């Protein structure tokens, strides 16, 4: 077939990024490393840092929507009781 | 001339093709049903129903 | 560039049916593969609309097909277009395969395309068999009886795979309910083998009736071979409409309008017309196990053809002897189908034993011997030592 | 594996019950069976078999109809001996149930029905 | 096999519904239902035909309602749970004479009469075989054949021995319109009525087939012209060769 | 896929035999005239299939004067069959011109590929 | 993706044939040609030439297989007649 | 080249599930799309085996 | 009835419980209806007909 429209990604040898000069990388084999020394000092010390950074953006919305749900229940509980029969008659019509 | 309006666009001609096909079906059906019923007249039910009305 | 070349989805359509390079000299025998794509669309669409009214229970199946033919609006059009559509699907495939066998389309570099085709042919015989049983007529009960009982001859695993196919101890209600569900699936597996089939054609393209290279003279697909394919589409519909509206029960059997009865056997139990050549090959061997092997071997012997052709020329256009023997094989295939619709009587037993030897001898003896002779005949006619 | 009863099929009858999905040939008896079932020399046959090999619970008889042509069905209540009649190609399974002539190579199967008292299980 | 085991070949008569532009004769269908009700229906069922399908084909709506009302059907049980019966209506199906297959064989010496709603399509020969069967009983079998007790000779039946006996004799019905009711005449009507029971779409199938074939035959001829026009440049193309000079 | 080395091995035994070359050569001359490639304007070596490495090698090494003339014969042939006609009787290939122009280039490509395989899977004398 | 294995066919601009030099082509528009002058003098004079070239490779095989079918029928017709009852009894067993 | 890169059918598998270039920093939220492909295979298989007994 | 064997009752116990009911058999040689006792393949019957 023919070539198609060009993209923002290529393949191995020509990936389309900028040219690199002056960066050096080092590594070691897995067979030469001690087994999984990365589970602990990571499930307590690091996992707590990750929790403390982001828990405020979830729990303030959750607190708003759960408080709104309970006040709706308790009011519906009350309207269909014997004490809340007179208020049920008004807010319907 | 004729070609500059008959089919110059094809909004001239896909609308004329489609609008002209709707009129074709009706005119085509009435002509076939009239030939079919006249080729077999005397055998249909409406002819039998008109011979027992005593 | 144009938008049809730069878009991810239109680029595939453009590369296959618009701008695809084609040889200029291909004839109308190259139009059968587009028809087989229309046949599959007809068969699938008409089946969805009948499946809304069908019931697969063995006490309801036969009367549900009559409910389609009497009560459903335009239901007799759906069925007859379906029953006659399958006979037209198999006739175009026999012509497609005989084409490739004549012009040498199986040879290198198109061996992979020929092997995926043999798989499609197996799945289409299976599909047609399973649906003929969903009618549950008299030929539909007793055809499933004698075919499923052939797997009883396999040693040490025979009586277990038959009770597993049936779901019990005979062709019964579990058998008909599972055959319908298998029958809806396999058409969608065929559609995926067709995609793989076209992908293997795109890397080398099509051949031509001269059997030489086509890279020197190419024309595009759009408005030359789109409008040449349109000629055979309207002839196909015209001949099919003549059978559906004026002669809709001439290619079937009358006994399938009798409901299935396990206690009463018919006087002659035969398949549809397109499985008769293979029914006569099975009937030729006087042994249960060897007849089942030979019946299946008659389909897989197509795979040794790329290896037994010993010619340096592709195709039969310029070959005198290999053209005479191509047509002996064609009319031997018609006599096999015709023997399979006869009684087991003298002399139809010996006639079917000689004609099934000529079927296997063509692929394994005749082709490699005359192809070697024709090579040497071309050499000495020119070179004068 | 079914059990209708044992005093439910009188003498000169038979019922092709749909037992397990088959035309199987029930036959209630009298000692009026070893009378005449083997008054013929065995070796005038395809390749033979004897009463004691056939069934040794001998006063209730059952036999299949799954014929070795393509599944043909024999008679009820006629013939010269009183046997079972193939119109398919040609045969008459005599009172014991065997060849007189025909292209039929062998007799089928007497379903492996075992006796324990008060009911005979067919199958 | 032997010719007696296959049966005699039914000849080819000239039916007025044969041909691609011909319909049924609807006065023979009406005339043919009268022969079913008075001869055949004692021992044959028509279970796949509803009363409502006869309106506009052979009888008026008021005629058909009076024919269905002369039978009893099963209604839904009353307020305590006991069974009820009711008369017939248009949505009901034509009833048969026997309650079960055991009773049908008990009245015909072991033979079962088949349902006739599809007998024209389920036999090789079609209308030519049903007609020849009924008019084909000879008054004495040929010399040599030994019939079993309770069977009759008909050479159109495979084998030559059929459990049915002759049932058509001259002037056993009197037609309303006044046609002479001979043996051949009554046979021509039942075979025309029974083909309608198998093929109710026969008349409008062959009308929609005339439209389809005329439209597709015109599209097939227009396709040839368009293709030849668009291929005219390739067919008349010319080529010429001049050998290059040997210096490249 | 019979090799050309083998075809000539058999053919040269027939031609150098007195009694064999008088029963099979007349038969082979009628076989070529009934085939009909000379009426489309083709020589036999144009019909050989070329989707393999031994034939791709022979065509690279063919001189260009003979290569340009081959491409014109093939284009002229596709066009003659497209129209369902034959060429004029004075444009047919004659028997003098029906020469094996490509055979010698093929036989030397085959003798070299066989020599390589015999050396790639040899066992040593020691 | 990456390139795949090379083939014996390319695309427009690079089709993989030999190099051409010295061939010239001419053509005329379809609009400028007379309508379809190619149907007659082609359905009689040419169609007969095509028939005569190839009909012998089809009809000699067809004649062999049809003659073999009729002699098989007529012999089967005869065995199940009254005159062919004695020969039927031998060739069975 | 390797056979998985030259064959018409394995080339697609190689380009999609073997040699496809991926960013190194993607997390476990990028694993939900492979699960949805397993879900569809579970449903189509179980439903076909039940359809043999359904009315 | 058969689903109770090996769960709550023995096989001999269950056969005697099913035999105390009447079910519809297939008709006789003339076509009249028949009744029969119960067996293990039968389903537990209910008190009301409709
Ligand atoms: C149900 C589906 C229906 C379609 C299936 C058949 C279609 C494929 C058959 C191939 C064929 O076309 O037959 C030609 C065959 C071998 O010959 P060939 O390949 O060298 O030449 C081809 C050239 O392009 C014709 O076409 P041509 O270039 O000569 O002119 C165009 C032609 C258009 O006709 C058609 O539509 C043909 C489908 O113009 C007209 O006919 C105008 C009408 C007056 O010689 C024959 O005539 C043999 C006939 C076929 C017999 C085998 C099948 C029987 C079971
Ligand atoms: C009901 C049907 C569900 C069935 C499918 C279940 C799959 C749901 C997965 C949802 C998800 O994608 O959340 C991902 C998020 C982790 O984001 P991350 O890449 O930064 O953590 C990498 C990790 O540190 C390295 O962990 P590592 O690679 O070392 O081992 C992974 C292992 C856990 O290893 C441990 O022992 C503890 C470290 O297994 C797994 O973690 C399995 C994956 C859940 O998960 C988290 O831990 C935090 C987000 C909580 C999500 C809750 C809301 C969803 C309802
Ligand atoms: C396991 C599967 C096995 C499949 C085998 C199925 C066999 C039945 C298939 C029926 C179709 C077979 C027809 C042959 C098609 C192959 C292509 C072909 O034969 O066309 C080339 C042939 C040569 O004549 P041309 O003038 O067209 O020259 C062009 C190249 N030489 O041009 C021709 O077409 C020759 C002229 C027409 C011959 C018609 C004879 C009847 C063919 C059999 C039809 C079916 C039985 C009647
Ligand atoms: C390759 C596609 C197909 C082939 C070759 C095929 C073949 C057949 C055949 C030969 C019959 C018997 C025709 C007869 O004598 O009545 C049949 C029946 C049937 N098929 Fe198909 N079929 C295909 C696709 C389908 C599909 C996809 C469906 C469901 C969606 C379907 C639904 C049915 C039904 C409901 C019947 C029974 C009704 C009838 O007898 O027409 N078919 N099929
Ligand atoms: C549903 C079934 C099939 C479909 C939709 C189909 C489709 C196609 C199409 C569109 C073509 C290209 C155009 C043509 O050559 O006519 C083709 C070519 C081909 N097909 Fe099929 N095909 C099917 C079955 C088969 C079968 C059963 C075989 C062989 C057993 C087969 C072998 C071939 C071959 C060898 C070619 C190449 C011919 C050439 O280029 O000369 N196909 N197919
Ligand atoms: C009260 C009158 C009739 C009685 C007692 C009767 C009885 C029977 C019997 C016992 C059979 C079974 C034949 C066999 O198994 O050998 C039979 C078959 C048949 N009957 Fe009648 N019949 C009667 C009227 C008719 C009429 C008037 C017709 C035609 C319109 C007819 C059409 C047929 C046909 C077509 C068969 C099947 C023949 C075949 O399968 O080849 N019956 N009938
Ligand atoms: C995306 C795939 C599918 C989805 C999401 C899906 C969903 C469902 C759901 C929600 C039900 C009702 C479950 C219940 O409460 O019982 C159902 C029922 C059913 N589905 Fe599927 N389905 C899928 C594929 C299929 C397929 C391919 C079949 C093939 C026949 C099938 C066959 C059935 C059957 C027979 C039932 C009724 C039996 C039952 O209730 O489980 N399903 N489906
Ligand atoms: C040689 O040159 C060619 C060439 O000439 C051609 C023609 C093609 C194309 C050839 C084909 C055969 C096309 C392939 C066609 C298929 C694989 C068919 C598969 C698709 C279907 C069968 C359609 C399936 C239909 C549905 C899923 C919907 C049907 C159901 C409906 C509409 C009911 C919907 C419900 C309601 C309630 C309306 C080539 O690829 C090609 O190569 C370059
Ligand atoms: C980002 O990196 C990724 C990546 O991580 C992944 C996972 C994939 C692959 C992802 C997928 C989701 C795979 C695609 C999965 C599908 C398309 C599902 C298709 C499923 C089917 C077609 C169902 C097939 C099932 C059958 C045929 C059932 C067989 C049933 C039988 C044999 C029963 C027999 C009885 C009867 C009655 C038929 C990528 O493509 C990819 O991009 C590079
Ligand atoms: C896990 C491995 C696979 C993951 C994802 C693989 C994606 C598949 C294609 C992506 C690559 C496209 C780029 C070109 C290439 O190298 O691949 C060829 C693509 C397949 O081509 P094709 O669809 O057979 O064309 C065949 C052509 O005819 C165009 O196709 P058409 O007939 O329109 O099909 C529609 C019919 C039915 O399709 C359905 C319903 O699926
Ligand atoms: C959208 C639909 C899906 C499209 C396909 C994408 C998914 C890939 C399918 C799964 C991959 C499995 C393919 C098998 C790999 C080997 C193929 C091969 O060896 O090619 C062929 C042989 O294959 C065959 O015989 C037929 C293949 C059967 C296909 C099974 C369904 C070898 O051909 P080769 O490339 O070596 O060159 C010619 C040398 N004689
Ligand atoms: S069927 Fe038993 S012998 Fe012919």
């Amino acid at each position: 077939g023919p070539p198609s429209g060009k993209t923002y990604m290529g393949w191995w040898g020509h990936m389309g990024g900028p040219k690199q000069k002056g960066i050096t990388s080092y590594a070691v084999s897995p067979y030469a490393q001690k087994p999984l020394q990365g589970i602990f000092h990571n499930a307590v010390f690091n996992s707590f840092r990750r929790f403390k950074s982001q828990f405020l953006y979830v729990l303030i919305p959750a607190g708003i929507y759960w408080y709104w749900w309970k006040n709706g229940n308790e009011y519906n509980e009350f309207l269909y009781s014997k004490a809340g029969r007179e208020e049920l008659e008004r807010v319907n019509v | 001339s004729l070609y500059k309006t008959f089919f110059k666009r094809n909004a001239v001609f896909v609308g004329t093709i489609f609008a002209g096909a709707f009129v074709f079906q009706t005119v085509f059906d009435t002509a076939i049903t009239s030939w079919y019923e006249n080729h077999n007249k005397g055998k249909l039910w409406k002819d039998v129903k008109a011979r027992i009305a005593a | 560039m144009a938008f049809r070349k730069s878009n991810v989805y239109l680029s595939l359509v453009n590369s296959y049916i618009i701008d695809s390079p084609q040889p200029s000299s291909i004839n109308y025998w190259w139009n059968m593969g587009s028809l087989l794509g229309l046949c599959l669309v007809i068969q699938i669409v008409t089946g969805i609309f009948m499946a809304m009214h069908y019931s697969s229970n063995i006490e309801l199946a036969f009367s549900s097909v009559e409910h389609i033919m009497r009560d459903v609006h335009n239901g007799y059009i759906l069925r007859y277009l379906h029953a006659n559509g399958a006979s037209f699907f198999f006739m175009v495939m026999f012509m497609h395969m005989a084409k490739g066998l004549y012009y040498g389309s199986y040879r290198s570099p198109r061996v992979t395309l020929w092997n995926v085709g043999v798989i499609i042919f197996i799945l289409t015989i299976a599909t047609a068999f399973l649906g003929y049983c969903c009618v549950y007529g008299q030929m539909s009960h007793w055809g499933a009886t004698v075919i499923t009982n052939l797997f009883s001859a396999i040693p040490f695993v025979g009586n277990d795979i038959v009770s597993w196919l049936w779901g019990g101890f005979s062709v019964s209600n579990p058998t008909i309910q599972r055959f319908f569900a298998l029958h809806y699936l396999v058409p969608f597996i065929i559609a995926a083998m067709v995609i793989m089939h076209l992908m293997a054609l795109h890397i080398h393209g099509s051949s031509n009736p001269l059997g030489i290279t086509g890279n020197l003279d190419r024309i595009p697909m759009h408005s030359y071979f789109i409008f040449k394919d349109l000629v055979t589409v309207f002839l196909f519909m015209l001949i099919l409409a003549l059978f559906v509206f004026y002669s809709p029960n001439t290619l079937g059997h009358p006994d399938n309008y009798i409901p299935g009865n396990p206690l009463v056997t018919p006087a002659s139990i035969v398949p549809e017309w397109y499985l008769l050549p293979f029914y006569a090959i099975l009937r030729s061997i006087p042994d249960k196990l060897l007849g089942v092997i030979t019946m299946f071997a008659a389909i897989l012997v197509l795979l040794v053809l790329p290896f037994t052709d010993r010619s340096v020329v592709r195709g039969n256009t310029f070959k005198v002897l290999s053209k005479f023997f191509f047509f002996i094989f064609v009319f031997n295939f018609v006599l096999l189908g015709q023997i399979g619709a006869c009684h087991v009587e003298v002399p139809y037993v010996l006639m079917g034993q000689i004609a099934t030897f000529i079927y296997f001898a063509y692929f394994l003896i005749i082709v490699p011997v005359i192809s070697t002779i024709e090579n040497v005949l071309f050499y000495i006619g020119r070179v004068n030592k | 594996k079914v059990e209708v009863n044992l005093a439910a099929i009188p003498l000169g009858k038979n019922v092709v019950v749909k037992w397990q999905g088959k035309p199987v040939f029930i036959r209630h008896r009298t000692p009026h069976e070893i009378q005449e079932a083997n008054s013929v020399d065995m070796s005038a046959l395809k390749d033979p078999q004897t009463d004691a090999d056939r069934v040794k619970d001998p006063q209730w008889l059952i036999m299949l109809g799954i014929c070795t042509h393509l599944g043909c069905v024999p008679i009820g209540e006629a013939g010269d001996f009183g046997g079972w009649f193939c119109p398919c190609h040609g045969s008459h399974y005599d009172i014991s149930g065997r060849i007189r002539k025909g292209p039929a190579p062998l007799n089928l199967e007497i379903p492996a029905y075992e006796f324990d008292g008060d009911k005979v299980i067919v199958g | 096999m032997t010719a007696a085991e296959h049966g005699l070949h039914a000849p080819a008569y000239a039916w007025s519904h044969n041909g691609p532009f011909e319909t049924f004769d609807h006065a023979s269908i009406r005339r043919g239902y009268q022969v079913y009700r008075e001869v055949c229906a004692a021992c044959h069922s028509l279970d796949r035909v509803a009363w409502r399908t006869l309106v506009g084909v052979s009888h008026t709506n008021e005629e058909v309602r009076n024919m269905a009302e002369e039978f009893e059907y099963d209604d839904e049980p009353d307020e305590q749970g006991n069974p009820k019966k009711r008369p017939g209506k248009l949505s009901d199906y034509i009833p048969g004479p026997y309650p079960n297959e055991q009773a049908a064989r008990a009245a015909n010496q072991g033979a079962l009469p088949p349902d006739l709603s599809l007998i024209v399509k389920a036999r090789h020969g079609g209308c030519d075989y049903i007609f020849s069967l009924l008019t084909g009983y000879p008054d004495e079998p040929p010399a040599g054949v030994a019939l079993p007790p309770g069977s009759n000779y008909n050479p159109y039946f495979p084998g030559g021995s059929i459990a049915m006996a002759r049932v058509l004799f001259d002037d056993m019905v009197e037609y309303e319109d006044g046609t002479p009711a001979t043996t051949s005449q009554m046979a021509k009507d039942v075979t025309t009525f029974l083909n309608w029971c198998a093929e109710p779409e026969h008349d409008e199938r062959k009308r929609l087939g005339l439209k389809t074939v005329i439209i597709l035959s015109s599209l097939y001829l227009l396709s040839i012209w368009v293709k030849k026009f668009k291929w005219a440049g390739i067919k008349t193309r010319k080529f010429v060769f001049n050998p290059p000079k040997p210096r490249k | 896929p019979q090799s050309f080395t083998s075809i000539a091995r058999i053919g040269d035994y027939i031609l150098k035999s007195p009694v064999l070359s008088k029963l099979c050569v007349p038969v082979a001359n009628q076989f070529i005239n009934l085939a009909g490639y000379k009426k489309l304007g083709l020589k036999f070596d144009d019909l050989i299939a070329e989707e393999n490495p031994i034939m791709q090698t022979a065509l690279r090494r063919l001189p260009e004067d003979e290569s340009y003339a081959r491409a014109y014969r093939i284009i002229r042939a596709h066009q003659t069959e497209l129209t369902h006609h034959l060429l004029p009787r004075n444009e047919w290939i004659k028997a003098q011109e029906d020469v094996p122009y490509l055979l010698p280039y093929i036989l030397e490509a085959e003798a070299a590929a066989k020599e390589k395989d015999e050396l790639d899977n040899i066992e040593v004398s020691k």
